[PDB]
This record gives C-alpha cells, structure tokens and sequence, in this order.
C-alpha cells in the first residue's frame, strides 16, 4: 500500500523497440552502485546486417535516467562454408528473456534460427548469452544433433528461465519433441568454462533436462514459464514450469525434483483453453519457510451472476504444508478481458511486516485499457484477497495496447532504504517504470480523560484574569511512533483535538479550553522517533450552566493528528506513509451527570418545624391563626415535594402569610377526604439537596365550642421519591383561653339642672310629675367586650334617697333592657305618683336606695341596660340650709361575672365600677 | 404499520419505506397523524383522492403483434416473438412480472458457411464435397426455400515455426518434400461469397487445394473469428438463420499461443480481410480466445456446428459447452457424411431455445420460470428443448429493481439466441412525489417562506420550522415567570416557549409560565371568597354587593338605613353594612334607638 505513485522514474527505448518487454535489477557486488536492465527484443542493434536482433539495455538510477546498451554481442550471422550462413540472427528476438544474479547476466533470444551441420536448414533452436564479470559466453543447450522437430530442432531454449539458489540455471523450451516441451538446467561454473567458440553443438557433463514421451503428450508446451523453490525440503531448489496446453488444453504445472530432475507434483487446471500456466511464481508468503506456488490463468472465464460466463483471468495460490501436501485457494479477476495473471513478481517484504508480498498484474484492464497491476499482501494465514494497491497505466496506446504490467520484477532495493521496489514493463509504449517503496510509520495514539466519571458541582478551577471559579477536568493525549527503516530523526506531528464534536454540528458549544480557544486545540508535537509516549494535558472547564443545555449527552471530545510529510521525506524527496490499518483519529467521552445513582432515585431526609404566632385563643370569635414553618431536605434531592399540615374539624384554611417578604410566597390549597381535612402547599421540583426553606400558613379557627381547651395540628413534609418520601409528623398545639371583657358604663339626662326650678310651685304631696320638680333620667349597662360569653352576671346599682333627712331624687319607674330581672331595696314611687364650689352629695353623705339586677347569658358585643325615671325633689333644694350652695348629684354601679360556660378552662371573676352624676346649680342666685 | 412506524417524512423516504406506502400532500392536513402510510390508511383520515401519491408499478405493451406462422413471407414481416416493445414502471424497491413468446417459425431463410480446414490431410474431404453443393441443397429444399451457400478455408498462421520456412522453394510449394504439390502456406481465405446459386458452390470448390502445416494444431479459431466479423464480405443476412459448419480433423490453436512465434499483440473484434480476400492480419496478431469468439457470435446471432472426425469429438464437445449455441457432429475421413450432418445439426439446433439478456443495467435483476412443451412449467429455468420447430413456447419473467437509480429512462433488450427478433424493455423508476413540483418546494408556514413544505436549518428547524436549538439562550422560550426563573413555576413543562402545565384532581393550571389557576384563592368565614366571589389567579372577584380582598365588606346601604329614612339616623357613617354611632347618647343597628 506505500508504493510512490507520485512521480515515479521513467525509461524510455527505440519507438517500436518492445522496450521493456523483459525487465529485471542488476546488483554489481564489486560496485555501490544499482542498474535496471531492460529487453528490447525489436530493437536494431550495429551488429553487421542483422534487422531487429534485439538487445538488452542497462538503465541508471541516479540523476541522469539514462539508457545503454551492453555488449553481449557485435557479430553478423556465422558462415558455414563459404556463403552458407550457420546462423540467422535478424529477428531472433534478443532480449526477450533476460534474468541476473550478483554480477551474471543471462539474455536468451528465443527465436535464433540455426540451420544444422548435417544440412542445409533453418530451425529455431534458441540460444542465450551469459555475462559474467568481463567474460561474456553463449550457452545453447538446445543447439544439439538432436536434428529436428523429432528432438531439439524448434526447441526455442531460452522462451524462460530463472537462477536457482545453487547458482545453477534452468531454462525452459516449449517446442522440443514434438511440442512436448524440454526443461533443461546446467551448472554455471561449466557454462563459463566448457564454452569454446569454434565447437556449436557443446555438450555438458552436469546436465539435467526432461525426456520425450508417449505420443499423447504432443503439443504440450511445457517450459512455456519456469520458477525455482524448494518443494521437498532437500535445502536445493527445485523446478516448476507450467504447461498451458497439457490435458486437453486443461494446463498443468509440472513440479520436477531439483536432484535427478524427477516428478514431484503435478497441478491441474480446471476450464479448458483458460492457458493455466501462462505464469508462475514461488515465494513464502505465509511465513512458513515453505515456499507457496503461484499460478496464473489469464483467460479463465467466470460465471457471472446471470450465469453468463465471462473472461476475467484467474491466479491459483497454494499453500506449502510440511507433509508435502498443498491447500488452494482461486483468486479472480476484477474486470472483463483485462488478463489478469498475466504475470506474477513477488516483492519481498514491500513494507516489512514480517510476510512476504505478492504483485499481479491486468495488463488490458482500466480506463481506456491501458492496464492496471494489483498489489497482495501475505498474511499469517495465506494471501490477503483484497488488493492494498492498485498501479494505473498514465501512457495512452500509440499502435498497440500499452499492455503495462506485461512484465514486473520486484525484491530489490535500489534505495538501500530497507524496502524493495517494482519495475514495470509496458512495453506497447516502450517505457519501463520503477516505483519506490515509501517508508511506513506505525502509530500509536493515547487518550486519557480525568476523571472518567464527572459530578457537575466539582467546582475546582479558576478562570485566568478573573476570580471566577469553574468547574473543570483533566484531559491528556499521547502518541508514539516508529518504523522499520530509514526514517528522519525527528518526526513532526500536527495534533488537533476539540471538544464534544458529535453535537457542535450548529448547536451549542459547552465545555472550553483553559484559554477558550473556541473548544479547539491544535498544537506541533515533534516527537522523536523512538519509543516515549511523550503525552501532554490541557485542563477542560465547563461553562456556567446558564449559557448551555445539554445534561445527559456526554461530553465526547475528539482528537486526530496528520505527520507534516514535506519535513518528513528525505533528500531525494521520498515520503513516508503511515501504515494502512492505522486509525488517525480518536475518541472519548465521560458522564457529566448528578444522576441519584444506577437506580436514578435520590434518597431524601426530610424534616419540619413550626412556631405559633398566637400564643394563646381566646374562646368566643374566629381567630386567624398564622404558623411559621421551616422545612428542610437534608437528604439527596426530593421529587415534587409538598408542604402537608392536617387539620381539625374547628379550622378551615385561610392561605399564606404572602405580605411577609421574609417568608416563601407558597402556593397552597385546601383539600378534605374521608372525614380528613388538611392544607396542602408546594415547595417545588425537586426539593435539592440539603436545601432549606422557610414559609408561613394561615389558619381560621372557629373555637366558639365550650369544652375544647386547646387546638392540634400535625405538619408533615413528603415527595414522590421512592425513598424517604415523607418527613416525620410533627404535631403543635395552641392553648385556648376564657376572656370576657366586660364593663360597665351609664349616663345621665339632662346632665344638669339651674336653681329655681321653672314653673314650680311647691306643695304638700305631690299628686303628678310637675308637682315634684324636674325629670332626670338615669342609664347604666353591662357590655362585654371580649370574645368568651359568660352564662350569669349581677348588676348593682347605687342611689341618693336622702340627704338632711329630705329627699333629694325620687324614682317613678324603672326599665329593663337585654336578659336581666330587677328588684329595689326600697319601694320604688313610694308616694305612687301618677306616672360658691360645687360640693358632691352622694350614699357616702346621705341615705342610699339600692337598685339589684341579675343577668343571663351574653357574648361580646351584646349588652344589657338599666332604666331610670326620677324626679328631682326640690324641697331639698329650695330650704334655706341651701340656698347659697350648688350640688353635684353622684351615683356609682358595680358588677360581677359569677360564671362561665367554659368549664374545662381556668377562670376568674371579672368586676369593675362606675359613676355618673346629675348637677344642681343656682341660676338665679339667692342671697347669701 | 412499516409505513407509519418507521416516522419517515418528505414523501421521498415514504416512497423508499416500501412500495405498499403512500404519502399525503393536503393543504388541510388532519393534526396528530403521520402523512406517511398506506392508501387505505391515509383515506381513513380522509386525504384528499387526488393529494395522494400512492405510485403504483405496472407492465406496459408498445408493439404485441402476432407470433408468423410461415417464414417465406415478406422478410420484414416475419415475427417470431410477441410482444416487441414493453414500458414498465416500478418502485425504487418493488418487483414486476411480465412474459413474453417465442415460436421457431417454419420454412425460415437459411445461410450456410461452409468453413473447410485444407491442411494436407483434407484432399479426400475436398474431392468428396465436390457435388455438396447440389446436394445440400436438393435436401434443404424440404426445411427452407431461401437457401444460400458459402464458402471459406483456413491452415494455420503464416509464420515459422507453423510453416516450412525452409528450404526457400518449400516455402513456394510445402509438399515440394514428399514429391507434390500444393499451394503455399495461408491463414484464411474467403472463397465464395453467400449465395443463392447452389450450382457455383461445386465450381468454386473444384478449384481448391490443400496445403501443409508442420504441427497438428490448426489455426480455426482466427477464421471463425473474421467470418464471424467480416459480416459484409460473407454476406450474412440480416433476417435468416445463420449456420457456420465448421469442418477439421485435429486439435486447435488457442490465444497466447501466438507468442511462440513473436506475435504478442491480443486479437480485436474488427475485420481485416483485405480485397484479395486473404486475412491480412495473420501474422501480426495473436489468436482470439473463447470469450471473444462467445462476444462475436452473439453479437452477429451465429450458430456454430463442430463438424469434426472421430479423433477429436470428445475435445470439441468439450470446448462447444463452453460457447453458447453450437454443436457437435462426427466427420467421416472422406468426408462422405457432411450433407446429413448438417441437416440433423439444423434440426437439433432449432429442437431448443433459450434467452440472452442483453443490457441490463446493475440495479435490476431478472429471474425466469418456463412455460415448455406440453404446458408444461419448469421452474428457474431460462430456457427448453426438445421442440418440434414451429411449436411456441413462452417465459415468465420477473424483475426486481434495487434502490432508486440516479436516472430513470434506462432501456435494455430480451433475445433467444441466435435470432435477432428481440423484446426491447423500457425501464423507469418512480422515485419522486408529483408533489415535489409545484406544492412542496416551499411555504409560508415555515419561516416565513424558507422551508420546503419542512426542511429549513438551524434556527428554526426545530419543530414546524419556528424553534430554535442553535443558540439555546433554549426550547423554554420565556417559559419562567422571569430571565432565570424556574420553568412553568414547576407547575409543569414546556416546549417551544409553551408550558403544558399539570392538571390535578383538586384544580387545575393555566397561563404560559403556569402562573394562573382556578383553586390558589382565599377563604374566610368558611368560604372561598366569603361565597361572595369566584377565583382568578389567586385573586377574588367580588360581586356587586361586597367588596374588600375576601369579598368581607358589602356595599349595600338597606342594612343601615333608618326608619327614619335616613342612614344610620344621621348620627353616624354606615360602613361595611353597620353604622357607627358618633352621636352619644344614640344605639341601635343603624343609631335608631
């Protein structure tokens, strides 16, 4: 997945050449430096009078990109005797085939034309040039007395071939035998040494090579590819070679024993004309050290889903097991008639996690088809079936598909950076191009929020350049990183976080940042390549609750981080990549929240208590009764809390004391149930915790029963909650008491009177009104002024009868008013009539007529009155002992309470006395 | 239901619920209930008949004329499958049937190519077929009346290590070695154009002759490939049943064996025989592979028959199963058995039929049970044999959409194989609402006209597109007595500013902060505003007669006035309904006494 796409390195050959038709690395041991090699198996070439011999091209790597030939050959076609050419190079195709090792070339031209020694002929035996260090020799196996199609004649050696780990070659010709096709294998130490230029028929003692068969076997094109690996555990490398055309046109893979070259395995293809073997390759890609087969089908045809069948190319993997035995697993193709498995180049380890991978390639895929090559990555347990790369053709057909991805090569390290590269042929264009494998950094990210679990009131911070408090948390973020590579010291990481991202899509913000930088962070960190967590922390402070809503989604900060790539990339301006699994963002979230717990229940306590405002009731009147209360949940918060007080049958509700500003103003009501009576007041939702109130309630009694003595009520607090919903009861009580505020008053009409009496004449008895003197008329009462009644009273009254043995005012009669009897101690109209300073006559100076009443019940207000109608006696007046003297006439009353109704209760007697008076003065006055 | 429970709104994701869903667009919507569910549902609240969507899916016929029942007609007219043209209409997830009929008329017009291997082994075959063509026809006169015979060989590649390149007069004469001649090396050559003068075939055959190729496999399949392409040259017709006999003796050249001999380059559906009627390709491009050969004959509605000896039977057998209409038949060395070959060939490949789905697009999927002989009914299956030729048969197909497409007027063929009389289907998909033109796009209703009929952003999104969640300064708006206050004075709670205040069993609230209601009120002297008044927000409103805050105090004057006449005698101020007595001396209710 980390392959530079990005400005790769280009080469390009003679227009029409099939430049990079064959593509491969040279890695001279006893020089630093690294080339490709690059066939061009229709190029012209100097050699003298050969047309498109082809030629093998050696590409730099380091700032020129430049492309020159190597000398494998500079000689025309060989004579036999005079003008009988031995050999026919022009169109042999040299360059088709071209593998290296160390400092060995090997450069087959499949299409060598041979003649023979025995006769004039032309046979395309194939033949190959190795160059080693400076020495360059021809090895053609196939260039035998093997005369022709019966043996070796279109043998066609060199169509593929591959080094082996024992620094022996194979080499595959897909026409010996009738078509059969021949593998042949020699050592190179005797290619080098027995090669004699003026012998062609050479003949090898090491050799290995397969044997004609039956008749059945014709036209089976075995060597049509080759691979090298070890299928027996021998430690030497076998042969494997695929033969597209064997059983029917089935294709089979060969697997021939590297020792003796004997039959080991055999696979065999499933869809006829599918070509199984077109291409093969060997590589551990599982971590075994058995090495698993690769094998290429490019036109297998899929059945769809609609049941049509449709080329989509198909490459069989199998896995190596220790018993020798092998588990498959068919891989197809992504696209129709694109070829895929064209060609097989494992990579090495393309980003060094410990497996091996593999490149396939679709050289007819794509827009436009310019071809496409995948890129699989070995897993633990097989090949990963999901391609992690995909390289695109950028180069249009000029005459010819571009057919990029015919050919690739990988497991090599021009860089020497620690991780191979890839050519790619596409030769339709003539171009070769090298990718670079891009260094691959593994990261490991920290998130750590303080404390996980967030109570609201945990009010610890303060807001710089303010004394404000808030409430805040502690949160840290960490990342670590490394590679297995050549990677820059110092790795800057640009790391940004900001808080409870899933909801600031518009809504409010919520928490911020110590400096409030909008709940957004974004800092360098310059972390060194090695293995220190370098975490680092910001302290996260909530806003006031006023400013946000938000209290049961939790708070879900959010963190990413992107390597600064352009510091990062070495001096050829290389890039590194993190690696593909690696998530570059991260999350986490704590429970801001006061829930009462799991059970999401608060546990109240809750608690009451009352003074009276009246002291003491006086029995008699309705009474406003007023109670002030505080109340109190010490506890967790109280769910719809209430205010209860019962009530007695004497009370009704009243309502609030709402005028007092010290005290709540309670919403309240009065309910009645089930003969229960009670007032009833909200204290709100909920009731907080440790929370504490204070409110006033007004009761009405109505206590005009006599024998109650005191009034009760309970006060009680309670809630919804499940727990502890009701506070205890707490009962009060009000004392009753008796008071009857009674008095006495009177008056007297007229208030005085002028001596001599008009229009008086006296006589000897009096006989009618006028004959005794004026009328006076005297009123006394008995009022209650308190509320309590009283169930008997007594009245007295007293009076001037007589003064110097005369009378001074004389009764008629006497009236009653209100629920009272009168008696007189004297008889009342005892003649019975026809019906200088002013000195003081009362009963203390002369003889006294009393006057006694006895009351009944009474209440306040009510009052019960005594009338009087006297006549003045003027005899008393008019003698002589008098006529220079002014009187004021004085009467007094008194009374007593002598019970009550209200038995039950304390009592006492309640009495009090009075005057009034009458005055008598002279107006016309005498002599004195 | 579905409908109504999966709470979708916008009258497109009803659509998308399922396809038994219908939606509601009424300017008088009915409160309380979703817009979205089925037809009767919607009409139980009685939307408006025609302000339901409610789309239906539906299967059309544009052309349905009858299956011929002769094939010599007039060549335009002969139709062998009803009907022509459909329209369907579905729903981005519902599912439709429809069926179509197909009848192999009688006495059709018949095209035979007559491909021949000449490799050096073929001199019998071609002097036995020299009287084929008289043959051929004297026996086909009895199935069809419009004959026509072709012609047309092939070898191998020109091209080492195929052919003798050596010594250079081999190349001239390639049996110059076992003392013969015969012609040099070619790939494919057209001979004889398709015609209707059986007589020339024998002509033109007379003057063929055989070549060498060095190895066994035949270079077939780059013929069938031009004669299948090079549709102009051959002559192929466009209203008849186009065989091409393919005769051999070995085995078979296969792409990429092309790279043996330099030739890289993939074959390409195009034609290159040149004017000299020799296949000018040959030798720069590779051989085509089954699947091209599968594309082509489709494309060009060819049957292809395997004519091939005893020896490689068994391998074309194989490789025939693997091309789509074609078959296989036994060769004789001599040749001497072709004519009944082919007879029986046409009359096998005609004994069935099957159906080819052209161009569907991937949104769609097709799944086809078979009516078949006798009225008989095969299930799954997309095609029959064992047909009489003339007999009719017929499918039912049925079509499953998946989702809802980006376009909807895509269009795509039905066709048996081998004949071009086709069913060409029209699809479209009914994802949208009509209401979406014309009455949803906007409304006042919804902030002041921007929101579609709703679907503004934040700020009034909300609820009804008139509440605000982007601010929050929140949905309480103004639902506390004052700026900080308890919400609904904790009567109860609110959205959108509007406090749903809780009733109860003694009384109940009202006002927007809940700060009213009907039982909060005094009492005195036993009753709730003295009974000489009614509650209001806590607060009495006394009647004409009383006043003061408990309705405590009247106002009437009757109760002080004196018998006298005058109130409170004159010696006094009534107040509250007593008199109070200033003169001394006076008492009474009103002073009186």
């Amino acid at each position: 997945f980390n392959l530079d796409v990005d400005s790769p390195a280009e080469y390009s050959g003679p227009e029409g050449s099939y430049f990079g038709f064959a593509v491969d690395f040279f890695v001279p041991s006893a020089s630093s430096r690294m080339f490709l090699l690059v066939g061009a198996p229709k190029a012209n070439t100097t050699q003298p009078g050969i047309v498109e011999g082809g030629q093998v091209l050696k590409c730099d790597w380091s700032s020129t990109r430049r492309c020159q030939p190597i000398e494998f050959d500079a000689t025309g076609n060989r004579d036999y005797a005079k003008d009988d050419p031995l050999e026919f190079k022009s169109h042999q195709w040299f360059g088709a085939s071209v593998r290296s090792k160390q400092d060995k070339i090997l450069a087959c031209a499949p299409l060598y034309h041979w003649r023979t020694e025995m006769k004039q002929e032309r046979e395309p035996v194939g033949t190959c040039f190795l160059q080693d260090g400076t020495k360059t020799v021809e090895y053609a196996p196939c260039r035998s007395q093997d005369i022709d199609a019966d043996g070796q004649g279109f043998c066609q050696g060199g169509f593929s071939i591959d080094f082996t780990k024992a620094d022996r070659v194979l080499l595959g010709g897909p026409g010996s035998f009738y078509w059969q096709g021949q593998l042949i294998s020699d050592q190179v130490a005797e290619i080098v040494s027995k090669y004699d230029p003026n012998v062609y028929s050479i003949k090898y003692n090491n050799q290995l090579a397969t044997r004609t068969a039956q008749a059945i076997f014709d036209d089976s094109y075995l060597g049509y590819s080759v691979a090298v690996g070890d299928f027996n555990g021998d430690g030497i490398d076998d042969f494997v070679s695929g033969v597209p055309r064997a059983a029917r046109t089935l294709g089979m893979v060969y697997i021939y024993d590297g020792k003796n070259m004997s039959s080991l395995y055999n696979f065999t293809g499933e869809q006829m004309a599918a070509y199984f073997g077109f291409s093969v390759a060997a590589t551990d890609i599982n971590g075994d050290d058995y090495a698993d087969v690769f094998i290429g089908a490019p036109l297998f045809m899929d059945r769809g889903s609609d049941g049509k069948l449709q080329e989509v190319g198909q490459v069989s993997v199998s896995l190596q097991r220790a018993s020798g035995d092998f588990q498959t697993t068919k891989l197809n193709g992504f696209e129709v008639f694109a070829r895929f498995g064209s060609a097989i180049a494992p990579l090495g380890d393309l980003d060094q996690d410990g497996f091996n991978d593999i490149a396939i390639a679709a050289p007819y895929g794509g827009e436009d088809k310019k071809g496409i090559v995948y890129i699989f990555n070995g897993r633990s347990t097989g090949l990963n079936a999901v391609p992690s790369q995909i390289l695109e053709g950028q180069w249009a057909a000029r005459s010819m598909p571009p057919s990029f991805g015919y050919s690739m090569k990988g497991a090599t390290d021009i860089d020497k950076n620690g991780y191979p590269d890839l050519i790619v042929g596409a030769f339709g264009v003539d171009r070769a191009i090298l990718y670079r494998a891009r260094p691959v950094i593994t990261v490991n990210a920290g998130l750590e929020v303080y404390p996980s679990i967030l109570n609201q009131d945990n009010k610890t911070c303060s807001l710089p350049g303010t004394a404000l408090k808030v409430s805040c948390f502690n949160v840290r973020f960490c990342l670590k990183a490394d590679g297995k590579g050549v990677l820059p010291r110092k790795l800057n990481f640009q790391v940004e976080l900001l808080l409870d991202k899933l909801k600031q899509k518009g809504a409010i913000r919520r928490a911020l940042f110590l400096y409030s930088r909008s709940p957004s962070h974004s800092k360098n960190m310059t972390i060194s390549r090695g293995g220190l967590m370098q975490c680092e922390e910001l302290i996260a402070y909530l806003r006031d609750e006023s400013e946000f809503r938000d209290k049961l989604t939790p708070i879900t900060i959010f963190m990413e981080y992107r390597l600064d790539y352009r510091t990062a990339a070495d001096t050829t301006g290389l890039q590194p990549i993190l690696n593909q699994f690696t998530p570059a963002n991260i999350s986490r979230q704590a429970h801001i929240l006061l829930d009462c717990g799991e059970d999401n229940v608060c546990k109240p306590k809750l608690e009451v208590s009352v003074d009276s405002d009246q002291k003491k009731i006086y029995i008699g009147d309705d009474n406003p009764l007023t109670l002030i209360v505080k109340a109190q949940n010490q506890g967790e918060g109280a769910y719809e809390a209430e205010l209860i007080v019962s009530i007695p049958l004497q009370a009704d509700f009243i309502g609030v004391v709402r005028n007092n500003e010290a005290l709540a103003r309670l919403s309240c009501a009065f309910k009645t149930e089930n003969q229960t009576r009670q007032v009833v007041c909200d204290l709100g939702n909920p009731m907080k915790a440790g929370t504490q109130l204070l409110a006033g309630l007004r009761f009405s009694v109505h206590q005009q029963s006599e024998m109650d003595t005191s009034v009760k009520f309970d006060l009680q607090i309670q809630s919804s909650n499940l727990f502890d919903k009701v506070s205890p009861v707490v009962s009060h009580k009000v004392d009753l008491a008796v008071l009857a505020a009674v008095e006495i008053r009177g008056v007297s009409s007229p208030d005085h009177v002028f001596l001599p009496i008009p229009n008086w004449e006296h006589k000897e008895n009096p006989e009618t009104e006028e004959d005794v003197g004026p009328v006076v008329q005297h009123i006394y009462e008995l009022r209650n002024n308190g509320p309590s009644s009283f169930s008997k009273a007594m009245l007295h009254l007293q009076w001037p009868y007589k003064y110097n043995n005369n009378t001074l005012l004389y009764i008629l009669h006497y009236d009653i008013d209100g629920p009272m009897n009168c008696t007189s101690d004297m008889e009342i109209n005892p003649l019975r009539i026809k019906i200088g300073d002013i000195h003081t006559l009362g009963c203390g100076v002369a003889q006294c007529l009393k006057i006694v009443c006895q009351v009944g019940r009474l209440d306040r207000g009510k009052s019960a009155i005594l009338y009087v109608k006297s006549l003045l006696w003027t005899e008393t007046f008019m003698n002589k002992e008098n006529q220079n003297h002014s009187y004021s006439l004085k009467s007094s009353a008194s009374f007593n309470v002598i019970e009550f109704p209200y038995k039950n209760l304390p009592i006492e007697d309640i009495t009090n006395s009075t005057l009034v008076t009458t005055n008598v003065t002279w107006g016309i006055q005498p002599a004195p | 239901n579905i409908c109504t429970t999966r709470g979708v709104s916008s009258c497109q994701q009803c659509l998308a619920v399922s396809p038994m869903c219908a939606w509601c667009s009424d300017e008088a919507l009915p409160l309380g209930s979703p817009r979205c569910d089925l037809k009767e549902n919607l009409l139980k609240d009685n939307c408006a008949p025609e302000s339901i969507e409610f789309p239906v899916s539906e299967a059309r016929v544009l052309e349905d004329r009858p299956l011929s029942d002769k094939g010599s007609g007039d060549s335009s007219q002969v139709t062998q499958v009803s009907p022509q043209r459909i329209a369907l209409r579905l729903r981005p997830d519902d599912s439709k049937n429809f069926s179509i009929q197909v009848r192999q008329v009688e006495d059709y017009p018949v095209d035979i190519y007559y491909l021949m291997d000449l490799s050096y082994s073929m001199k019998d075959d071609l002097w036995s077929i020299q009287n084929l063509g008289t043959k051929l026809a004297t026996q086909m006169r009895k199935l069809t009346s419009n004959l026509r015979i072709g012609f047309g060989a092939f070898v191998d590649k020109p091209v080492s290590p195929y052919m003798y390149i050596s010594p250079p007069e081999a190349l001239e004469n390639p049996c110059y070695d076992m003392k013969t001649t015969c012609l040099p090396m070619f790939g494919y050559k057209h001979v004889l154009t398709l015609t209707d003068q059986v007589t020339r075939f024998n002509e033109e055959v007379k003057k063929q002759s055989v070549s060498r190729n060095r190895d066994a496999p035949e270079g077939g399949f780059d013929a069938i490939m031009q004669a299948t392409v090079c549709d102009e040259k051959i002559g192929w017709r466009n209203d008849a049943s186009h065989l091409l006999v393919f005769t051999t003796d070995a085995k078979t050249h296969i792409a990429l064996d092309g790279r043996l001999a330099g030739i890289v380059q993939p074959n390409d559906g195009q034609c290159h025989v040149g004017s000299d009627n020799h296949y000018s390709a040959s030798t720069t491009m590779d051989y085509p592979s089954l699947g091209l050969m599968t594309e082509k004959l489709s494309q060009k509605n060819i049957n292809l028959i395997f004519a091939v000896t005893e020896n490689v039977v068994n391998l074309y057998q194989n490789y025939s199963e693997l091309i789509p209409g074609t078959t296989v038949g036994v060769l004789s060395m001599d040749s001497s058995n072709v004519l009944q070959l082919i007879v029986d060939a046409y009359g096998k490949i005609r004994s069935k039929v099957e159906l080819e789905v052209r161009d569907l697009p991937e949104e769609l999927s097709l799944s086809f049970n078979a009516t078949c002989l006798n009225n008989e009914v095969i299930p799954g299956l997309k095609s029959c044999m064992g047909l009489k030729i003339g007999d009719t048969v017929s499918f039912s197909i049925e079509a499953k959409v998946r989702g809802c497409p980006q376009e909807k007027e895509k269009s795509f063929t039905i066709k048996p194989v081998g004949f071009k009389d086709s069913l060409i289907v029209q699809v479209t998909f009914d994802c949208d609402c009509a209401c979406q033109a014309q009455a949803e796009p906007n409304s006042h209703r919804c902030n002041n006209g921007n929101g579609t009929f709703c679907r503004c952003g934040p700020g009034w999104l909300g609820s009804q597109c008139e509440c605000s969640e982007e601010d929050y300064r929140s949905q309480q708006d103004e639902c506390s007595p004052r700026e900080g206050q308890p919400v609904c004075s904790q009567r109860g709670e609110c959205l959108c500013g509007q406090c749903v205040c809780h009733s109860s069993d003694f009384g109940k609230i009202t006002g927007k902060y809940c700060e009213c209601d009907d039982f909060s009120c005094v009492r005195y002297k036993g009753e709730m505003c003295s009974g000489h008044g009614q509650c209001s927000c806590g607060d009495c409103l006394c009647d004409s007669d009383w006043t003061g805050y408990y309705c405590n105090c009247t106002t009437r004057t009757d109760t002080c006035m004196s018998s006298n006449g005058l109130l409170c005698s004159g010696r006094g101020k009534c107040e509250c309904g007593s008199c109070v007595c200033i003169q001394p001396g006076s008492y009474g209710d009103t002073c009186e006494k």
